[PDB]
RNA sequence: UGAGUAGCGAAAGACGGGUGAGAAUCCCGUCCACCGAUUGACUAAGGUUUCCAGAGGAAGGCUCGUCCGCUCUGGGUUAGU
RNA sequence: ACCGAUAGUGAACCAGUACCGUGAGGGAAAGGUGAAAAGCACCCCGGAAGGGGAGUGAAAUAGAACCUGAAACCGUGUGCU
């Protein structure tokens, strides 16, 4: 099927209002210092200590 | 007193390049540079160059430690687009698009 | 079975076989997370076998691995049954059960996929 | 007389052809049989064989204007006797 | 399926080429024409 | 606009070690799977430099690419039968 | 008391050409940096591309995708709701 009439500006952007990505979610690691992925390695240098 | 970057006419398309930009716009320095190196997006590897080579600015032409520093703008723009063309079923094309943006970030010191 | 992994009932079995043995003569690989929670359990049974040595428990091994010759032993090459039955099972006789670790990376390029590394313990 | 434009120097004519055998670039309307007879006269020497083949034009620049380059035809000579053909 | 361009080198220049279309009074009438037009080929 | 939607063109890959700013995809090694009156080896028409070596990563390749039938600089076909 | 780059010759731009067709045949698009190249030495981020300074110039929001730069359309911030 077809669209039968064009979509305004107005109705696009109501759409869209649940598009958008989360935060990763994030903790800094007790030995690099810098943030890492949580139950995940440090990639900056590998200790995950568990 | 803030510092700028653009990066002029890169080929990802300018509204996947904007659901990144948001996560960062109104974050810290450190802050940022972590969500952009953490996040599985594809525009993650060069939004974060435009961003690290802003404060390379910031201090050296300026003088400002790079600690205090906020995201005070984060927006992307359109570029010139490329003309392609696939061809369909039954003798028929149909055309398709390159599309480019221009990324753009200012960091500053509130003042 | 367990899960399908995406792979024909033929070609799963196929790879819990090739999986299987590359983490005996490596003892470290590198792989993806849903293949990964799959070998823990193809594994960590042939060693309880590795830990009896009577002669129908060797014919029953040899069903899963695969005939790879290891020649980085210092002189000799020795078949990866060999090294099942007369060094990996002496390691581990004290312990019962778990013999193996698993650790998440992350994503990975090109595919989102979720890497891991599994390792003997 | 004058047949022959400028010799040939690259690898495969510098060594498994250095002893006896040289590469000369000559005019793309003449025979085997004039060659024999204007390295001979040119150089004192003695011939034993002539070989010949003919290369087609190539497209040369895909930048800017698209063309052809020149057709070439290119000669070797054995030499029974003698040396000292190029320097 | 079979299309219908077979291509012919012999084919070609028997039918459309040069020393066919000075034969006949009408074909030296395509040259003149081609040629008053500037064309780059005149006999394909 | 439709919309981050349909599609991405029949088919088995796994791991280790290299290279690299960057690797599910490039190179080497082992195992596994597919064809085998053929997906193997020769030649006709036709195409017309697509062949090879060292460099390159904007565009083209239905993804990526350090790679290529794409780009740059030099090479390559020899007859008394 | 003719045109001023959708005009005027198909053609102010290597056009009867790129290309399309077995063939006769058809047939486009494409002008403008500055008075003068004086076409950005050197420094920094990056693999590069691209930027931020410093300089040339009367002017770089004149930087070769170069005078001016309208509308559709795409964004960022915000005063009332």
């Amino acid at each position: 099927a077809v669209p039968k009439r064009r979509t305004s500006k107005t109705r696009k952007n109501k759409r869209r209002t649940h598009f958008k990505i989360s935060v990763p979610g994030m903790t800094e690691c007790p030995n690099c210092g810098e943030y890492k992925l949580s139950h995940r390695v440090c990639k900056n240098c590998g200790s995950y200590n568990g | 007193m803030e510092a700028k970057a653009v990066a002029r006419t890169i080929r990802i398309a300018p509204r996947k390049v904007r659901l990144v930009l948001d996560l960062i716009r109104g974050k810290n320095a450190a802050e940022a540079i972590a969500i952009l190196k953490l996040t599985n997006k594809a525009s993650s590897p060069v939004i974060e160059k435009v961003l690290m080579s802003a404060l390379a600015n910031a201090e050296h032409n300026y003088d400002m430690n790079t600690d205090e520093l906020v995201v005070k703008e984060a927006y992307a723009n359109e570029g010139p687009t490329l003309k392609r063309f696939r061809p369909r079923a039954q003798g028929r094309a149909s055309a398709i698009n390159k599309r480019t943006s221009h990324i753009t970030i200012v960091v500053s010191d509130a003042k | 079975g367990y899960r399908k992994l995406g792979r024909t009932s033929d070609q799963r079995k196929a790879m819990l076989r090739d999986l299987a043995t590359s983490l005996i003569i490596s003892e470290r690989i590198e792989t993806t997370e849903a293949r990964a929670k799959e070998v823990r359990s193809v594994v960590e049974k042939l060693i309880t076998l590795g830990k009896k040595g009577d002669l129908a428990s060797r014919r029953n091994a040899a069903k899963t691995l695969r005939n790879v010759e290891i020649l980085n032993e210092d002189e000799t090459t020795q078949t990866a049954l060999q090294k099942l039955f007369g060094e990996i099972a002496e390691r581990y006789t004290e312990r019962q059960g778990g013999y193996t670790r698993i650790l998440k990376q992350g994503p990975r390029r090109g595919d989102g996929a979720e890497s891991v590394i599994i390792e003997l313990v | 007389r004058d047949i022959l434009k400028r010799p040939v120097i690259t690898e495969k004519s510098s060594e498994a052809m250095a002893e006896d055998k040289y590469t000369f670039d000559v005019d793309t309307r003449v025979n085997k049989t004039q060659v024999k007879m204007a390295v001979e006269e040119i150089f004192n020497v003695k011939v034993a064989s002539v070989n010949i083949m003919n290369y087609k034009p190539k497209k040369k620049r895909m930048g800017r204007y698209q063309g052809y380059t020149n057709k070439r035809r290119k000669a070797i000579v054995t030499l029974k006797e003698g040396s000292d053909d190029l320097f | 399926v079979k299309r219908t361009y077979q291509p012919n080198k012999r084919k070609h220049s028997k039918v459309h080429g040069f020393r066919k279309r000075m034969s006949t009074k009408n074909g030296r009438k395509v040259l003149a024409r081609r040629r008053r037009k500037g064309r780059k080929v005149l006999s394909a």
